[PDB]
């Protein structure tokens, strides 16, 4: 986005490089990722909360 | 995503220099025969700035 | 042929062979050796070619993250201010 | 076969064993070692 702003250019990558062997008939997970976030914020005032 | 630090150099140094904030491993796995390895593994959990 | 095994390290087994106490062409395009020489060799270095045309392990790594931060922060900011009397904290 | 031993070190190893008075061939794949020597 920011080279598309024209600013400092962060761009995004999802890369695996890895040498592997499988079969023709066969179909593999190279890689894979889960990015599991979770937040949670609570604001209160003592009281009445 | 790789920010890019865009050191454009007149003289001489065009370095722009670019590192991903990201979510990576590195493996050099080596295995051992009772099915356990000893792998030098960099792992990085980087968040851009 | 070897297909797991790269044909150099043959041709450096057969070298070894030699060691042990003859001639070796090696075909990139197929990774297939061919070699004439004594049969004794020939089957000593097919073994060693059975044994290394091994496929290589791979292994699946998974490697997982937890992060857990928790803040709580409490300020209080007390003020009793009087221009009456002019008393203000 | 010595998964947690380079081959090039047991190499070493037989170099010194031909110190004290015998072929020695390395696999980097599985870093097994094939010796063709005496039994000693």
């Amino acid at each position: 986005y920011q080279n598309m702003l024209n600013g400092v250019p962060p761009i995004n990558k999802n890369e695996v490089n890895a040498k592997i062997l499988v079969n023709d008939g066969e179909t593999i997970v190279i890689g894979g990722v889960f990015s599991n976030e979770q937040s949670k914020s609570v604001e209160k005032v003592p009281f009445l909360g | 995503s790789e920010v890019p630090y865009q050191e454009a150099s007149s003289s001489g140094a065009t370095s722009t220099s670019f590192k991903e904030a990201a979510l990576s491993l590195e493996v050099t796995p080596q295995i051992t025969p009772d099915n356990r390895i000893i792998v030098e593994v960099k792992v990085t959990k980087d968040a851009p700035d | 042929q070897v297909n797991y095994a790269k044909a150099a390290d043959i041709a450096k087994l057969f070298q070894s062979v030699t060691s042990d106490g003859g001639s070796i062409t090696v075909d990139d395009r197929t990774n297939s050796i061919i070699a004439y020489q004594p049969q004794e060799r020939l089957d000593e270095l097919r073994r060693i070619v059975s044994q290394l045309d091994i496929p290589v392990r791979q292994v699946m790594i998974e490697a997982r993250i937890v992060e857990a931060n928790v803040g709580y922060d409490k300020s209080l900011g007390v003020r009793w201010g009087g221009a009456y009397h002019k008393g203000n904290w």
